[PDB]
């Protein structure tokens, strides 16, 4: 019954979503031609959450691409598994985003977002009992933040009763792609903290540290990073596709995690992440999957939880396991690390178990924490913002497109008060 | 038929002029209100650093 | 027997008026929750967002009493980056 | 300081009269939303 529509904003979001759809197609057992060639019926019992039967098995994904150039769209078509999306959903302008927040939120947004809303509304009305929205984008660009964030706002205003998952690749200081990343990040979080319901925050710094330490890769190109982000977004919502011993809907996860309506930024990791060499030696049972889950170096975020406190955690296990074992694991972890936890919330950990492990693996787990140490990214981005806003550097490219200083100050103040809200509870 | 056309044209012209003048007035008023709300937002943001 | 019957009846009716203390409130509470849910049929939670001028004009006469449930506490700094400039002010004509 | 005492006691007294007014109708419960601070 319940289903999720998906949107891939910008180049980063588009490639992450393409890998996500490859992962989902592999898990559900369908060919790149669209036909079903899996093995069991538990997967095709609930494919309607992400796919639609078109004509005789040619399942079509329920996602919409979105950018301002045709090159990325052509790349995703030419890549494997790119021959399944509906061509009516390849919405894209032609002029060029220019990695500019104004150019992706005030001109090209105003010239293409009526169409993107039209197609997403068509899909959301084709699907019967909506459950939420899923969006993939980066908070360091122009059309990653502008286009995607304006779409988030419009969709929130139009369907203000559906849980929303926005997956945001926040900029990281060491991997500095462009020059206006702090500006875009500020102007994007200003709207996310106000409209969108939860963003899972990820970063390339930790996505590389994981690949260098745990995976022990030699030359990790973007394929492996997108693979990890996929394997996270695939297991974020499995209680829908597959039965479970203790199910957990997306709304249940949201209500257990978010204590106050403005503390909804989730820092996420996945287990097990075993190197190709040491996997044959490694042992995989619950009281080491949980140890790696709470390992501070497995987190896909450059904010060590030992620098803050945990408000709430969520552990989604996959596979046939022992629920009492899981619960004693969480309890003894809390008692061992009582200091890292908030006092006025008993049993800060919500645990869920699903009955179908991923392709090949026999046990798996996903961690979603709401720690108050995530204020570090916002503090750093605000510092990088105010390093440039004192001298109005690179500001005429937004002033000429029609944004004052008032909204910049608003966004910076929003970040500052958000940091204050995290810090006060801690 | 001449009476028909004359009356309908008169109604169309009066609707035209009403709509145009009213739209201009609303645009001016909305500009004033936008200035006012920007002022209030600046005051709200500024009073954060003020001591008690 | 008549007095005993009346005593039993009055005691039981008092014990049930104890229960009716719990029906009168459920009348007024449902009425109050129904008069308000009637105004959220258009925009259930988007209407809860007012403009800045409306928000300032509504509470008191230019104020705002934030409910403790939202968790937005901008009027109180986390005490880490606290501000107190009273000490810096000069106390002697030399300082002046 | 006597004036401060007067105004503080009057503040407490008006909290009392307002809670009494709300409870007398009972249309709200004793307390909703925010919690007043006490001097
Ligand atoms: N994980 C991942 N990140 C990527 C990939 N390609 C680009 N990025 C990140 O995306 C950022 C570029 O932002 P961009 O999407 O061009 O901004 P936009 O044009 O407004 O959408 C860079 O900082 C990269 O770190 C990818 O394949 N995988």
């Amino acid at each position: 019954m319940r289903e999720i529509v998906h949107i891939q904003g910008g180049q980063c979001g588009n490639q992450i979503g393409a890998k996500f759809w490859e992962v989902v197609s592999d898990e559900h057992g369908i060919d790149p031609t669209g036909t079903y060639h899996g093995d069991s019926d538990l997967q095709l019992e609930r494919i309607n959450v992400y796919f639609n039967e078109a004509t005789g098995g040619r399942y079509v994904p329920r996602a919409i691409l979105m950018d301002l150039e045709p090159g990325t769209m052509d790349s995703v078509r030419s890549g494997p598994y790119g021959q399944i999306f509906r061509p009516d959903n390849f919405v894209f302008g032609q002029t060029g985003a220019g990695n500019n927040w104004a150019k992706g939120h005030y001109t090209e947004g105003a010239e293409l977002i009526d169409s993107v809303l039209d197609v997403v509304r068509k899909e959301a009305e084709s699907c019967d009992c909506l459950q939420g929205f899923q969006v993939c984008h980066s908070l360091g660009g122009g059309t990653g933040s502008g286009m995607g964030t304006l779409l988030i706002s419009k969709i929130r205003e139009e369907y203000p009763d559906r849980m929303m998952l926005t997956f945001s690749v926040v900029p990281s200081p060491k991997v500095s792609d462009t020059v206006v990343e702090p500006y875009n990040a500020t102007l994007s979080v200003h709207q996310l903290v106000e409209n969108a319901d939860e963003c899972m925050v990820l970063d390339n710094e930790a996505l590389y540290d994981i690949c260098f330490r745990t995976l022990k890769l030699t030359t990790p190109t973007f394929g492996d990073l997108n693979h990890l982000i996929s394997a996270v977004m695939s297991g974020i919502t499995c209680c829908l596709r597959f039965p479970g011993q203790l199910n957990a809907d997306l709304r249940k996860l949201a209500v257990n995690l978010i204590p106050f309506p403005r503390l909804h930024f989730f820092m996420v990791g996945f287990t097990p992440l075993t190197s190709r060499g040491s996997q044959q030696y490694r042992a995989l049972t619950v009281p080491e999957l949980t140890q790696q889950m709470w390992d501070a170096k497995n987190m896909m975020c450059a904010a060590d939880p030992r620098h803050g406190r945990y408000l709430t955690a969520s552990a989604l296990f996959r596979g046939r396991m022992s629920t009492k074992e899981v619960d004693e694991q969480m309890l003894n972890v809390q008692n061992k690390n009582s200091s890292y936890f908030v006092e006025w919330i008993p049993n800060n950990v919500k645990s869920s178990v699903c009955d179908i492990p991923p392709k090949g693996l026999k046990m798996s787990a996903t961690f979603i924490g709401n720690s108050t140490a995530i204020q570090e990214m916002f503090k750093r981005v605000s510092e990088q913002f105010t390093a440039m806003f004192r001298r109005k550097a690179f500001l005429h490219w937004y002033t000429g497109e029609g944004m004052d200083e008032m909204e910049f100050t608003e966004a910076e103040s929003n970040m500052n008060d958000l940091v204050s809200e995290y810090q006060q509870y801690q | 038929k001449s009476s028909m056309d004359a009356f309908r044209a008169g109604q169309a012209e009066r609707l035209k002029q009403l709509s145009l003048a009213s739209s201009g007035a609303m645009e001016t008023l909305r500009g004033k209100l936008a200035v006012a709300e920007n002022v209030l937002k600046l005051a709200e943001l500024a009073r954060k650093y003020e001591t008690e | 027997n008549r007095l005993r019957v009346e005593a039993r009846k009055e005691a039981m009716l008092a014990g049930r008026a104890g229960k009716f203390a719990d029906v009168q409130a459920t009348r007024i509470k449902t009425m109050r929750q129904l008069i308000e849910n009637r105004k959220y049929v258009e925009k259930h939670r988007k209407l809860h967002k007012p403009t800045i001028v409306e928000r300032y004009a509504n509470y008191g006469s230019g104020t705002y009493a934030p409910l403790q449930r939202e968790g937005r506490f901008p009027e109180s700094k986390p005490l880490g980056k606290e501000i107190e400039t009273e000490g810096y002010a000069p106390v002697t004509l030399k300082g002046v | 300081q006597y004036d401060v005492a007067k105004v503080s006691k009057a503040h407490n007294d008006l909290i009392r009269v307002y809670e009494a007014k709300l409870t007398e109708f009972g249309i709200p419960v004793d307390e909703l939303g925010f919690r007043p601070l006490v001097t």
